[PDB]
């Protein structure tokens, strides 16, 4: 089975519009959360979000962007960054059956699904809907809207698994390299940010509502007074590449993907069981002969979710004390984009030798006692890092990344 | 702006071409790269810009910049 | 590596609510298309659809179905059928890390997304939305809503790739068996049927509009007077199983999956290039040392799509084309459910020794000359069959299935 | 069909239990198998039946059948 490495990355997130800005935010413990007039005006109780702070006007050519929802826009910009960061030019990656793309979103486009129905019900009917709603709203919009303009000839599809979406995309890309079917797979995802999608999470009671006056304090994973997650949007993309192919072209290699876990709880629809996460982490660690130095936890800042993951980590590691932090306390939860963005934060920590802080822990939850939860930026030579993602439906993904 | 200027602005924005390739005898499909979805939206965009309703039978004949200018010029009041 | 076989089938489609009903429809050339007052009342030009002829109200336990959109409901009923057909007791497949589920939809739930936004904007605002919209509308609803009640512990995610969705789900299930990671993977998909989704295809000009007075004649793949596809809904599921595991428990085996192609056009967003389909079919035939006896074409009944696929078939097979038929002339196009339903129709033809007719061809398209398009039910001993699926964004999937 | 009878109708059918299990001190969660999402939907069903809004601070207190009848009775019908 071939070895898979990451040779490029790109990111558009609430804490930065490229990897340099994101790195600076992670080192400073900077929050990307702001007050949202749009969420408040819609009638929601949660008035905070992790928004992308970027004017995208004119960044994508008309013939390409006409098909795109915001998830695809964020993923496209992330892929442009990742292509450049990998040192790839069109002769190498375009029109190439050995080069593929696996990238998804959690929910397609709620905004454009609602637009289509609103337009259809207005006075102009079909003539108001226009011809571009399907590619904006379909679940595979992110892969379709990127594979076509980047002239991808290899694999082309989306994986969707709620908040594990883009972690499974990366793992599936790794499997394509392992099977020898592709030399390069671009993997990642995107997610739009809008009241159309956010209001259904508020209706479940899943979003933070008690910190609207202090938006940077609302996302507070492992804090005793956490009250739900803060919704976010953005995109990310990594270049997954076969090792000998990368070495032969003198690529820059961030890390090898040495473990990929994917499991299922088979239990509760909206709360993790813990048991599936234990198996997922153990699967991703199988055969890895170095300790996990740092774990980026899923850590959403919900009452129910945070304690279940802490218990799973304690069961997996027991004595050993991997450093742990939840970057969502800074970034919010970007849903289908979370897996790839958190893989990227972990790769930046590995590449630049530091642990990002778990912020806003004013009173540590009693269930977190004994764990090495890092609350201040800490320089450290890391070798092996792990990132967890979990989604509704009891779906779990874990990635383990290691220096070469 | 004149009708000609407004038509050319709409066509340029819709098809991703500078108001420079949008010459009067340019064909949307053969010269300006329009595909079958472009032709749908271009009709909508002209209808919106000039607050007119273009029947399908008439829209099918509007295949060049000049044909769009001619139609709008001839359907003001 | 390991070999993968199909050991159970389940289906809910416009031409039948289980495999026996479907078999009878296929042999008879029976249309599943009906007039739709819903589509007409919405303002659409297309008034015909391939509806599931079953009231699903109250069929599924309230605590399970509260989470589900129609795509999940159709896939769930299909999965119950497939489990029974494969002879799997709960002890055999539940709470088992070696048993997984990969199943998707093309668009989640346009109906429930629009419901959520309509509720939020109405007089009760957030109190009208309720807590179940996310699991109904998220892209992974089909996998989430099934893996949880069926107690799945292995892989759990959705693949989405527009109208190739459930074909890629089957192919990825095969890959999990080949990698040695799973012994059984349930693979398939579902799609709801509603004006909220259909109107955006009408707005593209993709749906049939000239045959509303004769609904059974609207879907007419390869006919010179075809005028777009007929939208449909439903579900399907297959049990993908490692060969030695199936043999050791005495399972009934329909066929081995001996080929799986997945490619990308890198060209046009909504029209197939043909070139990507040629590579996809060649990839699926790699290492297959028997000829293709029957090809279930994607065959959507669009002007552009049918000619591109005929040209691709002619390029792959030349003067030795297999027998070809397009079942969508009977069934309509069930979008994310199409790939698994067409794999099931192909497996029934293989198992029962017949070729289903390509119906409604009153005048064969010029581009089909020299191809063996079957227009009458034909008894024939088949050994190797192929099924093609293509989707928006230039995504292609092909499956090749062969008797043991 | 008093306020007490109506509250028990909604509860029994929302939680899928026989109409004899809905005793006055029955807990939605502890006795009737409700989870956190069930309780959200149950409050909505009570709002629809009695055509009243229930504030979030008061809805969180409605975890038993008696708490539901107490609120509905205390707030007109």
């Amino acid at each position: 089975m071939k070895r898979a490495v990451i040779t490029g990355l790109g990111i558009v997130s609430s804490i930065g519009n490229n990897q340099q800005e994101v790195l600076a935010s992670l080192r400073e413990g900077r929050s990307g959360i702001t007050f949202s007039q749009e969420l408040k005006d819609s009638g929601m109780r949660s008035h905070v979000w992790g928004n992308v702070k970027l004017d995208t006007t004119g960044l994508i050519d008309r013939k390409v962007v006409r098909f795109m929802s915001d998830a695809s826009i964020y993923a496209f910009l992330s892929m442009e960054q990742a292509i450049a960061d990998a040192g790839l030019s069109p002769e190498a990656y375009q029109n190439n059956p050995r080069v593929g793309l696996i990238a998804g979103s959690g929910g397609g486009s709620p905004r454009f699904q609602v637009f289509g129905a609103d337009a259809m019900r207005g006075p102009r009917g079909l003539k108001a809907v226009g011809p571009y709603v399907v590619t904006k709203a379909m679940a595979s919009g992110v892969s379709a809207c990127l594979a076509t303009p980047f002239k991808i000839h290899g694999v082309n599809y989306s994986i969707s698994s709620a908040c594990a979406t883009s972690a499974h995309c990366i793992g599936n890309a790794v499997e394509q390299i392992q099977l020898g079917k592709q030399d390069i797979v671009f993997a990642g995802g995107g997610e739009e940010l809008c009241w159309e999608m956010a209001c259904e999470f508020d209706a479940m009671g899943a979003l933070s509502t008690k910190y609207n006056d202090t938006p940077e304090k609302a996302s507070r994973t492992y804090d005793a007074h956490r009250d739900g997650f803060v919704i976010a949007g953005g995109g990310g993309m990594v270049v997954v590449e076969e090792l000998e192919h990368a070495l032969a072209r003198g690529a820059h290699i961030y890390a090898e993907i040495v473990g990929y876990g994917a499991t299922s709880d088979g239990a509760d629809m909206v709360a993790p069981s813990g048991e599936g996460a234990v198996r997922c982490m153990k699967m991703a660690m199988h055969g890895v002969d170095t300790p996990i130095d740092y774990l980026n936890s899923h850590g959403t800042s919900t009452p129910v979710g945070d304690v279940k993951e802490l218990a799973a980590i304690r069961e997996v590691f027991g004595d050993k004390s991997p450093a742990i932090s939840a970057t969502k306390a800074m970034t919010g939860h970007s849903l289908g984009a979370a897996g790839v963005q958190e893989a990227i934060y972990s790769l930046l920590m590995l590449e630049h030798g530091f642990i990002a802080p778990s912020i806003n822990i004013e009173e540590l939850d009693e269930q977190a006692a004994g764990l090495n939860i890092v609350t201040e930026t800490t320089d450290r030579e890391l070798t092996t890092v792990m990132s967890n993602s979990f989604g509704f439906g009891g779906t779990n993904a874990t990635l383990v990344m290691r220096k070469l | 702006s004149t009708i000609e200027e407004r038509v050319k602005k709409i066509i340029g924005e819709q098809l991703g071409v500078k108001q420079e390739e949008v010459t009067n005898n340019a064909s949307f499909v053969e010269d300006l790269g329009a595909d079958s979805l472009d032709t749908v939206e271009l009709v909508m965009a002209l209808e919106e810009e000039f607050d007119t309703e273009i029947p399908d039978e008439e829209a099918e004949k509007i295949t060049t910049v000049q044909a769009a200018i001619d139609y709008i010029n001839g359907h003001q009041a």
